[PDB]
RNA sequence: AGUAUGAAAAUGAUUAUUUUAUAAGCAAUCAUGAAUAUAUUAUAUUAUAUUAAUGAUGUACCUUUUGUAUAAUGGGUCAGCAAGUAAUUAAUAUUAGUAAAACAAUAAGUUAUAAAUAAAUAGAAUAAUAUAUAUAUAUAAAAAAAUAUAUAUUU
RNA sequence: UAGCCUUUAUAAAUAAUAAUUAUUAUAUAAUAUAUUAUAUAAAGAAUGGUACAGCAAUUAAUAUAUAUUAGGGAACUAGUUUUUUAAUAAUAUUAAAUCUCGAAAUAUUUAAUUAUAUAUAAUAAAGAGUCAGAUUAUGUGCGAUAAGGUAAAUAAUCUAAAGGGAAACAGCCCAGAUUAAGAUAUAAAGUUCCUAAUAAAUAAUAAGUGAAAUAAAUAUUAAAAU
RNA sequence: AAAAAAUAAAAUAUUUAAAAUCAAAUAUAUAUAUAUUUGUUAAUAGAUAAUAUACGGAUCUUAAUAAUAAGAAUUAUUUAAUUCCUUGGAAUAUUAUAUUUUAAAAUAUAAAUACUGAAUAUCUAAAUAUUAUUAUUAUAAUAAUAAUAAUAUGGUAAUAGAACAUUUAAUGAUAAUAUAUAUUAGUUAUUAAUUAAUAUAUGUAUUAAUUAAAUAGAGAA
RNA sequence: GAAAGAAUUAAAUUAAUAUAAUGGUAUAACUGUGCGAUAAUUGUAACACAAACGAGUGAAACAAGUACGUAAGUAUGGCAUAAUGAACAAAUAACACUGAUUGUAAAGGUUAUUGAUAACGAAUAAAAGUUACGCUAGGGAUAACAGGGUAAUAUAGCGAAAGAGUAGAUAUUGUAAGCUAUGUUUGCCACCUCGAUGUCGACUCAACAUUUCCUCUUGGUUGUAAAAGCUAAGAAGGGUUUGACUGUUCGUCAAUUAAAAUGUUACGUGAGUUGGGUUAAAUACGAUGUGAAUCAGUAUGGUUCCUAUCUGCUGAAGGAAA
């Protein structure tokens, strides 16, 4: 089981110490979507920065390129060359 | 006071409803942290994600800040708030020791759901 | 204050296009009609260009400042001119040559080749890694601080 | 000179950050009144004296048809004595920058695990700039609980940050411009018009109260409830 | 005096509360045991300076008859139809429209996923940088360009990197079908250069390029 | 049953501690005592704490010796935290380290100690003023004035009503406290420029507010018989002065008037005036200072400019869409 945890507000007015914290999470900029195994550990820290952010639970994690072909949109139109 | 921050002292019905929504979304972050720990306990006793997720008894978080977050006495939900905890924070300066809650600084990320009991 | 040449700018007048006599501000940008201009593939229902219909948004620049549209500062405008450079040193980097030598080559010197210690004549394994040894305090020699030195080929 | 900055490297490398585990107890369970496991609860290793709370000692204040002391008085027959006094006791009731016996959270910080490694320390050889800050939020000293005040503390922004909001708007609310583009989510804030964008429920108001800068003791008229 | 009686319209007050009690709900054992949470006032007056009214402005409180049609644009608590149900539904009511029938009828279906909203994010292409794979062409363990992924790419003082214009020195073809210079119109992710047209000069580039030197770049005194 | 001991709990750190204040203290640091009088010693100090540096604080340990204690042992001054001072320059050692041709020496090193730099990180061995004759660089980074901020102050208002008011708190009166307003003043702040005289008063000219002085309407007024009034409401249309003195705003005073309101407007008003005051250079007077000079002192005297570009206002034309 992953958290899938998205920074969904900003660091901007964010204090020193809840900023650490999402670094430590690993999210970088707002929404800026990252998937975490599941422990205790992962759980306070998601808890210490409550407000910032949305966690979702998952049976799978997806890797970056998974995550990027999902977001892909269709592309209305199938090439023929000639 | 020639500077003008032209603040009002109460908050419109979309502000409110904006925060209703902002308050929501915390306790559901909160669950969602609860519930992905018990799938994880689970999952270690032997059970399949669906299997856990069906589970009768669900299992309470041990650490100490999820457990107390948990309770509804220390952090209640949007639904078991009052409405004056929502748009009120305590001020003991201001009069009523009363303040909105759009006046506290950072207040869209700030959390701040109990007020003392009589104030 | 040479001699040419000189569609360099600021600036004057005139004309042509185009806009402008119910509309209010860094005067632009963007949007958008319209008019005009030119165009040797405008095939055109074309292109570009010029232009304050028209609507949106838009508080010069600079310095100095906690902070400037600022009623803080400087400039009428254009053209020319105007400001981290040189000599003698020392240190660090990087590269190249050379290399336990280098530089220079007659010599002489400088730097490194030993660490030191205020300084003197002291100086780095008597069986190997600090538990060895070297110097300084101390001292019969030790231990104890510090720094330094030894693990085919010297750095 | 440090603090904060940059460049170029270094490794016995994770030391950096963050979070968790740590504890108390309860149930059951298995062993041997025992002690493991599980689960549940508890603001849950260690340090502290703020809020909070309290009146202990200390510093203060109140009240006694109390007592006792002596008395102020008082018949009487100096005593007894009676309506005052003071302290002190008794009981009860309170507060405090420099009291804290109760006592937070934040916090300080411990080891290991864990997640950050296109990441953090730490260290080598060098370059700086700054040392007039401001506001806003919170707890304060000062000030009249005055100030766009002043003195620090803490957080954020500004400073040095363009964008959206707050009519306009250095510092507030959002949010960080590499160059586009403009379909999809949105944030803060809004959706009669100006001005992008809405429709509902249910109350209550009648004063344009009000509608983005809430003016008071008090009077009146209402309304509930007891 | 005066009562279909209280169930509710008397006075005199206190009161302005969910602590308490009560109701509603959560949480535990659960045939309802405890604990937590939620639920208690309104209007007017007071009202108050000096260029000009100033909620930003318009303006906003709704009324049967009667338009497809209005009915806060204020305050309090809420929804995204509504009620149920466990975000997702079930039901149904509207709303729409269709159908085919006697404007209604009944059936059908949409559809009930509010919207605006940033230089945020994603998406869609472009650049540079870095890590990781590639592809191609030719310290190849290299380079040039191109791919896929990710991360970053505001900025004063300041640090570092890399470029361009100008002038001189070294090397140095070319040629008025050229060059130099100017205007205009183009092209090159464009301080620059280059194409073309045109004007003027000049029978010509210290010319391209590599270095090395700069009196090397001005809206700021 | 009794004695005696050993003590144990409670209480206490209020006593006391060299001295402030805090922290600690009875397991005692405090107190008595014996001995002693030594460790109020001598070399290396790791390592931390603190920390810019210079410094400072704790201190394991190694080594030499001393003291007390059966012993374990303890002792590198005091329960702790203040109790101090760089270098340079001399000095007195000590040292045996240099010894300028040599030998000595001189002198200098090394160690030991010394006296102050209290503006207490000490600029030298050694240095106060005044300037209205003043000057330059600047700042408006910190005062002048004017704006702003603020509202103690000042101005006005309200609730309450002690007390006046013959008799009655609310005819009229209204303390102390209470709540506001105001944004005029005296402040306070330094946020404006500190190239804003409009230098504070007059004149010219007014504009505006209304918190009404008169004038108009009207309530109350044992405190309205009448008339005078008092007080309050509406009300800003109109009107609200001339002299003596004073630089004066102000005030007193005279004479008036229906009344002679209160303000705002850069304490309205000079690129429109005046310049008397405050105001530079002369100057004298009292007081101050050794003196130059000074002063909230008093006094005589004493230089102000600008042809209007824009806005605005007053008039006047032309153009024009009629």
């Amino acid at each position: 089981v992953f958290y899938k945890v998205t920074l969904s507000r900003s660091l901007i007015g964010v204090p020193h110490t809840t900023k650490s914290i999402v670094k430590s999470l690993g999210l970088g900029k707002r929404g800026s979507i990252v998937y975490k195994k599941v422990n205790p550990a992962i759980a306070g820290s998601l808890a210490k920065v409550k407000e910032l952010v949305k966690v979702e639970v998952t049976e799978h994690e997806l890797t970056p390129s998974q995550q990027r072909e999902l977001r892909k949109s269709n592309p209305g139109f199938i090439v023929e060359k000639r | 006071g020639g500077l003008l921050w032209k603040i009002p002292w109460r908050m419109s019905t979309h502000q409110k409803t904006r925060q209703r929504e902002r308050l929501r979304n915390v306790d559901q972050v909160i669950k969602q942290l609860t519930l992905g720990l018990h799938v994880q306990r689970c999952q270690d006793k032997g059970l399949t994600y669906q299997e856990a997720m069906e589970s009768k008894k669900k299992y309470k978080p041990r650490s100490k800040s999820l457990r107390l977050l948990n309770k509804p006495s220390v952090f209640p939900k949007e639904n078991q708030m009052s409405s004056k905890d929502k748009y009120w924070t305590f001020d003991k300066k201001a009069v009523g020791y009363r303040k909105g809650i759009h006046k506290v600084p950072k207040w869209t990320k700030i959390s701040i759901r109990k007020a003392p009991k009589f104030f």
